[PDB]
């Protein structure tokens, strides 16, 4: 199995979740000023959005 | 019973669409109703309720992949103790 | 005003309720 | 103008004032972040196999 | 009848005779098919 | 430079749609044009290209 | 060998395999789409 890795270690990196984004206020996120995205968030009623 | 599976991907992409006869008074409002539900997220809630809510269906090695060798080892230690006590 | 709604029993889109014998009107479909 | 062959997004508000067509490509909102940063293995990575 | 709140699929031919709405769910054609302890001795 | 990444999944689903002003004669034929291109597979080829 | 240890896969593979049988609903967008198609596989 050590032989199988080698490459896997050389390239290890994680990811994120939109929930993990909403929880973190340290990371800053935004959208296009005038777009369907901003309007969809503005008109939304879901908890995360 | 989960006796079947999906293979590969989608040959074509399409969508289910409400229908009405030509010139219907319902056609104009149903479009606005669909868009409002899409924005509110209602369709996704219905999808989750009727699809996900009905759900009945390198990396290291794990004790499971090798547990058999552990079973043999302990069994052997036991057999050895038995043989020794028998001889004693 | 009342709408004639057409459908087919293609689950899970349309499927009859359990013991729908005691259901009357549109409630017999879920 | 008279037409918009653009990456314009459909929505309830714009339909109230203009007539859209059937979508020519499907999409969804998504999040964009800096690429990965593949990390180094780890002292004591010789136990990972 | 007067309306079809159904899993009806949009297509060019049916539009020529009736008016559809904006799709309420997306899909695509697809294919459906029928679906040890001592494993260290397998090699 | 491939120095950014998409993370997670799509919050909402929509589609890009050609637009025309109310009462335009182009609105009726553009719907049919889009459907014909989709069936023929032109849009798939453009997307791949 | 331990180190080494540690069906149809698409539509084209289905078209190639004549042994496996595939069918659709008699009256629906699927049958019409296949009938009106002009791609080689379909």
């Amino acid at each position: 199995n050590l032989a199988a890795f080698l490459t896997v270690e050389r390239m290890v990196s994680p990811i994120e979740s939109a929930e993990d984004l909403s929880k973190q206020t340290e990371i800053a996120y935004g959208t296009l000023d005038s777009g369907s995205t901003k309007e969809f968030f503005r008109r939304s009623k879901i908890a995360v959005f | 019973p989960c006796d079947t599976m999906k293979v590969g991907g989608n040959l074509d992409s399409k969508g289910y669409g409400i229908a009405t006869p030509k010139g219907s008074s319902l056609g104009t409002p149903v479009n606005l109703a669909v868009l409002k539900l899409s924005e509110q997220g209602v369709l996704d809630k219905l999808k989750n309720k009727w699809w996900y809510d009905k759900g009945e269906c390198t990396s290291a090695l794990s004790l499971s992949n090798v547990a058999g060798v552990f079973y043999i080892l302990v069994g052997g230690l036991g057999l050895a103790m038995l043989v020794a006590l028998i001889e004693f | 005003k009342t709408v004639v709604v057409t459908t087919i029993l293609e689950s899970p889109y349309v499927m009859m309720k359990k013991n729908h014998e005691m259901l009357e009107g549109n409630e017999r479909y879920e | 103008a008279d037409i918009a062959i653009a990456p314009l997004t459909i929505t309830l508000v714009r339909e109230e004032v203009i007539d859209f067509s059937k979508p020519f490509m499907s999409l969804g909102i998504s999040i964009m972040i800096k690429k990965p940063q593949k990390s180094k293995p780890g002292v004591f990575s010789f136990l990972d196999p």
